[PDB]
């Protein structure tokens, strides 16, 4: 499963 | 069946179905203003303003390439419609 | 659908008030805005008045917009009259779909000095004879009013054929300029003893002349 | 401050087709109705077309009808015409405007100028107009280019690459019978400096890409 | 910030201003909400009217949230996009 | 159809508090500012709050500031109005009500009767009044049911469980100088059915918890 | 703040228009909206206008609002006024925080039909009796106008220790209730050969007796 995700996202998760 | 502003507004809106089956939520309830002017104090379609649409930018999944993968994309929708007028106040 | 008419054109003179008026033939002029542009020669238009009446910053207090439902006409008001207001004036409103401009009212500023035109003939250049072609050239200009006539002689005879005059337009000193081509063949050019531009203007006629070699 | 740049325009034969732009900036574009106005040369102006803000209603004239399109692209600022179908008398400037509700306008762009014609781009012979004793009077020479045969508009002109500005007279074009445009440019001049100083008009045809730098000279 | 991308808050007969609520435990963590300017609207003559209401138009909008305070909580919330006028006469 | 149904009303003492609570259904309660209006016995009609669709504003009479809270919770479709500080003039039916915009009232509840007072709670003795040759009017006889010593007030009466409607009269209450109420609640019926049918007053003081199914028969 | 003024009462006979006005003391009437609302004996209010002359379904086309900006005043008149219009009303409006009612009118329909009141009269129940107390039972109904006198009588003689008499109220059908209590302890009930309640309506008298056992 992929899901494209944007990058202030991704920081907000790490 | 959670607001009755659609009909109440002076600018007011109907609502319409967006179908698509590649997004979830697969339905999405567009507003659409009723008139172009807007209904005055005497009940009339006033065309010194205008009803306008209020979008909102909201996040959507998408199918892309058109099973397992799936893309967040940034849709704008109407929510209702307020009244503007070229004389600001 | 609905027009707009507006008079083809108003003079005033200067320090006075002067009325554009814009009829609406169907519809209530009541029901929707009335927009006045002003439009300067080869400039895009300019708001004068919105809404009626809104008068942007920018525009003088001279101008002001109006509206009369019984005789459903819009109105245009500059009151204390200046030179700087001549030109072009458009009233538009609209309906639920169709937006409409008027025909346009061109404003004059009577009073403006009388100026006689200055008149230059050239004769064909040595480069274009050689490429079979001939044109005089005569050029008009610094004059006020706009009104000029243009004849032209071959020796003493007028001629009609193959003259291209301009319409006069306004300079950037708001004086008039205007132009007239006379197109011959080398051929008709050399059999003639000259070729002359005859230019009237307020009832004075100037005569330029160019002869062959 | 509101911007309205408008691009596109050019010489079209009829039948064709043309896109117009129109970039917005200095103000919220998606909250503004927008509206496309032409005016062909020497006439007034005619209402073309209309877009509400969204891109969700659109408004044509009957002269334009089932030929135009207007749209928009609110994440681009810009204000599109596609012109299909074109006629000669679809030949104007066309300008964009800002409207603040359906009808009101309350700015103007600088315009575009569309030529629809079956007649092809040509750019001009230019020719020196020589000063001479016929030229002269009351110590000044007038001397000049000829910018002969040119379409479509418009030409420009400068003498010594705009070191010379006084004195200077650019006379609006002729549109002649053959549908070819012509001008002239004079320049008056002290009769003193003729044979000294040096004069050059240059002349732009954009359309047809043609730079001439022709130089005046008295004839001997 | 909505004020860059419309200007429908300042133009509208009822007007609203947009507050931003910030919270680093919500994804997306700034959310800008209208707040009507007015109880009444603005009539033709520039006075708010009382014989209308500015009314919020409102969202459900699902958010991410950091629960308890490696996982993540969908939440649904109600967000005020802009206002509308209302009347009690409806024709 | 429009329904307000108020709940919470009963007995307080000075300087207690009460939570009242108004279910609404029939209608996008969201989109609908709503109020709070009282009535104290004999008197006329008081606005006490009010509070926009969304719960975002809030007003108060000058009369209770501070003192009482109106609040909604949109997902359960109910409207409250919190009281603290309670005076005996506080004292009052209160009734819930729609408005179509603010001031506007459209549609009411019921009411809920509040009493604020240091007497205590008092359930009912009911007893019956019985038929006799001296309540017969030939074909039809009057029966009924005394209930005596209340407070406060409501108290309903119906009779068998609201299968006869028919010929019933509740009285309105006496309020004694003890500060008790008291109320007779009479039914006329056949001559013919007395000592075959059975006739019951099923009387209900919600104040005290109290349901009361008197069987009322002719005296031998 | 602001208060609203109506009359304390208006009357008129059946068939004819009746106004009831309400009066603003500060702010513009014209700026808020008024509504009138009706209110029966033991009854929620009901909306009679809204919006200073909207009238809901169900309203008869007898019922009408209007305003008056000179006066400050808004008003309520009923045309072909019916007896079933009898009650209390209403008028209600605000400002930009407060919502204000006016004192109410209570509206009477002259010329109605005396009507003399049905008396039933209970002696002490047995299980009251049997519990140390007693109470007779005085209901009175159906009668029209309002007033009337409950007199008791121990034997013949008047009695005034013990009794409770409700103000008359008014019934769903214009005409009034009213009930009276005569507290007695059992050995008062026991000594008597009788007691009576006396009701006197318009200069008639009903009377009913009760005797023990
Ligand atoms: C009448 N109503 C309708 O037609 C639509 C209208 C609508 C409303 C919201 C969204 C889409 C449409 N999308 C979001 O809230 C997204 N967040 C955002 O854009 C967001 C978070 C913060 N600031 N913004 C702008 C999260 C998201 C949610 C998704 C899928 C993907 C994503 Cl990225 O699935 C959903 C499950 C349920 C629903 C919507 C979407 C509900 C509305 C809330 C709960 C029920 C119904 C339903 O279909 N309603």
């Amino acid at each position: 499963i992929h899901v494209t995700i944007p990058a202030d996202l991704w920081d907000w998760i790490n | 069946r959670s607001s009755d502003y659609y009909n109440r507004s002076t600018s007011p809106w109907n609502l319409h179905r967006n179908e698509d089956p590649e997004r979830y939520p697969s339905v999405i309830w567009e507003a659409k203003c009723r008139h172009l002017g807007c209904i005055n104090a005497d009940g009339n379609v006033d065309y010194h303003m205008n009803s306008v649409p209020i979008q909102q930018e909201i996040l959507v999944l998408r199918r892309e390439p058109p099973p397992n993968s799936f893309r967040l994309e940034k849709i704008l929708v109407s929510v209702g419609c307020t009244c503007v007028t070229p004389i600001v106040h | 659908n609905f027009m707009l008419t507006q008079p083809h054109s108003v003079s005033e003179s200067p320090g006075k008030t002067v009325t554009i008026s814009c009829t609406r033939s169907s519809g209530s002029l009541a029901n929707y805005y009335v927009q006045w542009y002003q439009q300067r020669p080869g400039s895009s238009p300019t708001i004068v008045i919105f809404a009626n009446n809104q008068r942007p910053s920018g525009v003088p207090d001279r101008f002001s917009g109006s509206i009369d439902s019984s005789s459903n006409s819009a109105s245009l008001t500059i009151s204390g009259l200046k030179t700087e207001d001549e030109a072009d004036y458009y009233c538009q409103t609209y309906d639920p779909y169709s937006v409409v401009f008027g025909g346009g009212t061109k404003l004059t500023v009577l009073g403006q000095p009388k100026a006689a035109p200055s008149v230059t003939l050239f004769p064909p250049s040595s480069e274009e004879l050689q490429a079979n072609k001939a044109t005089l050239v005569c050029l008009i200009s610094d004059f006020y009013p706009g009104a000029v006539t243009v004849a032209w002689k071959a020796d003493s005879s007028p001629v009609k054929a193959g003259v291209e005059t301009t319409t006069p337009s306004k300079q950037s000193n708001n004086k008039y300029a205007a132009s007239s081509y006379l197109s011959l063949t080398p051929e008709q050019w050399k059999s003639h003893r000259s070729y002359s531009c005859q230019v009237t203007h307020e009832g004075s006629t100037v005569e330029k002349t160019v002869a062959p070699t | 401050e509101v911007q309205l740049l408008e691009s596109g325009g050019g010489l079209v034969q009829p039948g064709g087709s043309l896109r117009l732009s129109c970039a917005a900036s200095g103000f919220t574009f998606s909250s503004y109705a927008m509206s496309w106005v032409r005016q062909a040369p020497g006439k007034g102006l005619e209402w073309v077309s209309a877009i509400s803000g969204s891109g969700g209603s659109t408004y044509y004239a009957d002269s334009v009808k089932g030929r135009f399109t207007i749209s928009r692209d609110n994440s681009k600022n810009t204000l599109y015409l596609q012109m299909n179908s074109l006629r000669a008398e679809d030949t104007a400037v066309y300008y964009c405007a800002r409207d603040l509700i359906h009808g009101v306008t309350r700015n103007w762009g600088q315009g575009t100028l569309v030529t629809v014609s079956s007649a092809s781009t040509k750019g001009p012979s230019v020719f020196p107009l020589a000063p001479s004793s016929k030229s002269t009077s009351g110590g000044t020479a007038a001397l000049g280019c000829l910018v002969k045969d040119y379409f479509p508009q418009p030409v420009t002109v400068s003498w010594n690459s705009g070191a010379l500005t006084s004195g200077v007279h650019t006379f609006p074009a002729v549109l002649q019978s053959s549908g070819l445009y012509s001008l002239s440019s004079v320049v008056t001049v002290p009769s003193s400096s003729l044979g000294t100083q040096t004069y050059i008009c240059n002349v732009n045809h954009k359309p047809s890409n043609t730079k001439v730098d022709k130089k005046v000279e008295p004839k001997s």
